[PDB]
């Protein structure tokens, strides 16, 4: 039970009027989620790759984090995003 | 002696090197100290008691002797060669290390076995209060007996062996005085086991309970010299770990906080509306500072904690200006140019961190409540850290609103979300702040009657007031509990005190006609209230403007009185009041001896 | 109660006995034995 269940509720809730920043390892945002690592609403903030909380105060510029990887898809809130920020 | 027993290794001549721990096949034998077997005694002996429910139910195996585990072995018996060569002894007793090892386990599995049975014959004896403290009172043995012989529940174990526990029980409360054999009547005298303690802890009339009064001032003694209450008002550089904070996070609700009564929290009082614009995530959001004065948490002066401001139950107006609604309120920092009380306009702010929104606009962490929408309690949270803001002069954490589009709506709106319940805990005790500086070290004094009436409870978890006041507090309850500093009894605080205002009122008096001789009946009491308004508001001796408590000799003098007060109490500081307390004592004997009534005719 | 006769000096519904609490001798067996490294040694 890591994810706890309530960070899953803002991730839609952030989709649906997209915020979803998506942030690359090098702390900055981008739009393609091929480079990106760090997910934002902005309340919570997950690494995409282990896909495990790291802080409530996104400006992930403050994170401090270890890990590598090259997958953690769902790309649906993603694709979500980008719809709904029409 | 003490420690573990040596032999001279290179034979006859003992010197500080042909010694050597004598260990053997059993471990090494540590010398029992004639107080050391007290203890092993007392332990043996509260085992031994129970004998009587050993044999009935075929467990334990005869009576523990202390002289089992020991020896007669003799040497020279120190902490360390050199040293153990001063402590000749003949024919002493030691505990060989295997030998320490069972009078441990066997302690231990005893005192299981009785441990369960001595909780049985107690559900069974507290039932019915076999402790009284004042006079006498009796409770005709037939019925007592005949009715628990109700009351215990099937599964007590003092159902099953009554004077198999009665015997263990006898020792054990001068209450249940057994009948002699050869003249069928009681003795007066009650025989338990633990004659002289039991004898030492009735509340003797005279004065309260030596066992009570006795630990209430070895327990203010251990306080007065532990926390350090002693040096409480020293005026000089006090590294905060003296102060050991600890479980300290207190909260607050800013926004409120006028700059001046807390240095740590800054505001925007500017003209207009200050609208600037960021980038999160994305969508572009626009954070006001609207009409009022915004008072922002500052960040300097903020020893690096946990930031997390709570937004809960707190109106949430999105039904009037429409404009406050779509908005994700988000706890921001506010990177400013020119100095904040003298930043006017948007170009003067020059970046606005979000380091923390939330995700989903306002309008779903609403929820009605009788017209006026709240707001679904919700935790923003930062984790400021006093370096990320290096050099940066001007900065300040902001708790406001993000509208994703300011309108004429909200032009009298002002979304701060700092109303907000906001809960800073210092994470990180080294580093304590005073006046807006982060320091390490206090310098108590200083902070006596310097803080405001709210400059005070405006204090920043874990700073020079909070640590001034965690202080005085631990001193503020070895009074309060010790001396008694609650009665017209002119106590030894209380009277600390009024030997500084004579000496005080004294000096005042020199020089010029001198036509007032000091007072004295008036400084009694004067000093008296004084002494009493601190034990009661421990935190006062901070404010400005408080009579007596704020003149630098007090407290100073307070402590080191009640400090010498508190070795010296006697044994029967009880005295005090130990008329009525008595008296009162009396009155419940009085009221349980009508309870032993009825158990005597009820239960026939 | 039901009598027993020896194995314990005193029977509970023996004859003769008495609950009689005094406030003078607070019955208390052996709880607070000090046992802490430096006051056990
Ligand atoms: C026979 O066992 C009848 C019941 C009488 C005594 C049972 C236990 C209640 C009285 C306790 C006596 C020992 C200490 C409470």
């Amino acid at each position: 039970l890591h994810m706890i269940p309530q960070v899953a509720h803002a991730m839609v809730r952030a989709a649906a009027a997209g915020r979803l920043t998506l942030y690359t390892r090098t702390r900055t945002e981008t739009t393609n989620f091929d480079h990106a690592e760090y997910v934002t609403c902005g309340r919570y903030t997950i690494c995409a790759f282990c896909l495990t909380t790291l802080a409530p105060h996104a400006n992930v510029k403050t994170i401090q984090d270890s890990h590598a990887c090259s997958r953690q898809p769902n790309e649906a809130i993603r694709s979500l995003v980008e719809v709904s920020d029409k | 002696p003490t420690g573990k027993l040596w032999r001279p290794v290179g034979t006859s001549v003992a010197t500080i090197d042909s010694l050597a721990i004598v260990s053997d096949r059993f471990g090494q034998y540590s010398f029992v100290n004639e107080g050391m077997r007290e203890t092993f005694s007392k332990a043996l002996f509260d085992i031994n008691m129970w004998q009587p429910l050993f044999q009935a139910t075929k467990t334990g195996c005869g009576p523990i002797v202390l002289s089992s585990f020991t020896t007669t072995t003799s040497g020279y018996v120190g902490a360390t060669a050199g040293d153990a060569l001063d402590n000749p002894v003949t024919n002493g007793v030691f505990i060989s290390t295997v030998q320490i090892m069972n009078l441990q386990r066997t302690i231990a599995a005893r005192m299981r076995d009785v441990a369960l049975w001595q909780k049985h014959l107690d559900t069974a004896m507290t039932m019915l209060t076999p402790d009284i403290s004042a006079g006498s009172a009796s409770c005709n043995w037939k019925s007592l007996l005949a009715f628990a012989k109700d009351i215990l529940p099937l599964d007590n174990l003092c159902l099953t062996y009554p004077n198999e526990f009665y015997n263990v029980a006898i020792h054990r409360y001068p209450a249940l005085k057994p009948g002699n054999p050869d003249t069928k009547l009681p003795d007066a005298q009650a025989h338990p086991l633990g004659e002289v303690a039991g004898a030492f802890n009735a509340a003797t009339s005279e004065v309260g309970s030596l066992v009570g009064s006795s630990s209430t001032l070895s327990q203010a003694i251990s306080t007065m010299a532990g926390k350090d209450l002693d040096l409480i008002e020293a005026d000089t550089p006090l590294p905060v770990s003296v102060f050991t904070p600890s479980l300290a996070p207190r909260s607050y609700r800013p926004a409120f906080i006028k700059p001046e009564d807390a240095k740590w929290i800054a505001e925007f009082n500017n003209s207009s509306l200050i609208r600037k614009t960021l980038t999160y995530s994305g969508a572009t959001y626009t954070v006001q500072l609207g009409p009022g004065p915004t008072r922002v948490i500052d960040m300097n002066a903020m020893i690096d904690s946990v930031l997390t401001l709570d937004v809960s139950g707190t109106i949430l107006p999105y039904d009037t200006n429409p404009d406050l609604s779509t908005s994700v309120p988000a706890f921001v920092l506010i990177q400013t140019s020119v100095p904040i009380q003298q930043v006017t306009t948007a170009a003067n702010i020059t970046a606005i961190t979000v380091v923390s929104a939330a995700g989903a606009s306002a309008i779903n962490l609403a929820i009605n409540v009788r017209g006026q929408p709240r707001f679904n309690m919700l935790h923003l949270q930062a984790t400021f850290e006093r370096e990320t803001i290096t050099g940066i002069p001007y900065i300040y954490g902001l708790g406001t609103f993000l509208i994703p589009s300011p309108t004429s709506s909200s032009n009298f709106s002002n979304p701060t979300l700092m109303d907000g319940l906001l809960t800073v805990t210092p994470v990180l005790l080294r580093e304590t702040t005073y006046k807006g500086e982060v320091v390490d070290a206090i310098v108590p004094a200083t902070v006596m009657a310097n803080q405001t009436s709210e400059e005070v409870a405006s204090a920043l978890a874990n700073d020079a007031i909070v640590l001034v006041s965690n202080h005085l507090n631990k001193l503020a309850n070895v009074v309060g509990d010790a001396i008694p500093v609650a009665s017209r009894t002119d106590d030894s605080a209380t009277s600390a005190i009024v030997s500084r205002l004579a000496v005080q009122h004294k000096l005042s008096q020199v020089g010029q006609a001198s036509p007032t001789p000091p007072d004295y009946p008036l400084l009694w009491r004067r000093a008296k209230r004084a002494a009493s308004m601190f034990v009661s508001n421990p935190s006062l001796a901070l404010q400005v403007g408080i009579p007596v408590l704020t003149q630098s000799g007090m407290l100073s003098a307070l402590t080191s009185g009640v400090g010498t007060a508190l070795r010296t109490g006697s044994l029967g500081k009880g005295v005090t009041d130990a008329s009525e307390k008595l008296r009162a004592r009396q009155s419940l004997t009085v009221a349980k001896q009508a309870f032993f009534d009825q158990i005597g005719s009820l239960w026939p | 109660g039901n009598v027993q006769t020896s194995v314990n000096t005193y029977n509970i519904t023996g004859d003769g006995n008495s609950f009689t609490p005094t406030s003078d001798m607070t019955s208390t067996a052996a709880p607070a034995i000090d046992l802490k490294p430096g006051v056990l040694n």
